[PDB]
């Protein structure tokens, strides 16, 4: 990575970035490929209850 | 663990808004140990943001 | 890609065998496109639970 | 080789991202043995980058 300020190449690659967006669409294709997706997924009532119950 | 040395990787979520997707990161960033920081970029544009100027 | 992924995580082969068979499944059914990143994906996935599977 | 004197030109590849693009510069560069080096121009909107200043 090249700051224009410092322009020395600074690595990081150990860094353990997320994204969070609620919608995949919108992202341009070729920058949405770099990113691997997961669904998080709604819940039922039934857990919800005993979730809630205990938070 | 497995290999030794830390390592790191970029990934994404997507589901309802609301359904904890911004929660989890800082218990997550408290369970494996490294450092929090979240900047929301919504509605941002100016690229000079995330890469300085010409100094 | 398999010996390079599999450099990546430490595993080996005799540790993780893939059939090339197998890997004509996954690539028949699971990543059908002129890229060769979906299916690095794949691929990886399929290393890492059996990673954590053994280890 | 044949007209003796090394000379350079310009060229440009495009198709589909991921197929490579990136990639296979760099084994470019370790082919022929002329240095490497790297720019990216995305998104830039500042021509002192191409120019310098003054003085
Ligand atoms: N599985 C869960 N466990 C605990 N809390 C949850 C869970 N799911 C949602 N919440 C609650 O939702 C609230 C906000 O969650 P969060 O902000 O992560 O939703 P979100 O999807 O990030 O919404 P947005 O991205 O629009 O902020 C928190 O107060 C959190 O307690
Ligand atoms: N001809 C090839 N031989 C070996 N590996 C390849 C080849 N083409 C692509 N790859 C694989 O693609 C990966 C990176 O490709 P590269 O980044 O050049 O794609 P790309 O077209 O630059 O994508 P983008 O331009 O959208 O970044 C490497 O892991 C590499 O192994
Ligand atoms: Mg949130
Ligand atoms: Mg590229």
């Amino acid at each position: 990575f090249l700051d224009h300020y410092l322009d020395v190449p600074v690595d990081l690659s150990k860094v353990l970035f997320i994204c969070t967006a609620n919608v995949t669409d919108t992202i341009p294709e070729p920058l949405r490929d770099r990113m691997e997706m997961i669904n998080v997924s709604g819940y039922v009532a039934q857990e919800k209850l005993a979730i809630a119950e205990r938070y | 663990q497995l290999r030794g040395s830390t390592q790191g990787k970029i990934l994404c979520f997507y589901g309802p808004p609301g359904v904890g997707k911004t929660s989890i990161a800082r218990s997550i960033a408290r369970a494996l140990n490294r450092e929090y920081f979240r900047f929301s970029v919504g509605g941002m544009t100016d690229v000079a943001e995330i890469k300085g100027h010409r100094r | 890609l398999v010996p390079q992924a599999r450099a990546l995580c430490g595993l080996d082969e005799s540790k993780a065998k893939l059939s090339s068979d197998v890997l004509t499944l996954l690539i028949k059914q699971y990543c059908r496109e002129s890229g060769v990143r979906n299916l690095q994906k794949q691929v990886e996935k399929v290393l890492r639970k059996s990673a954590y599977k053994i280890v």
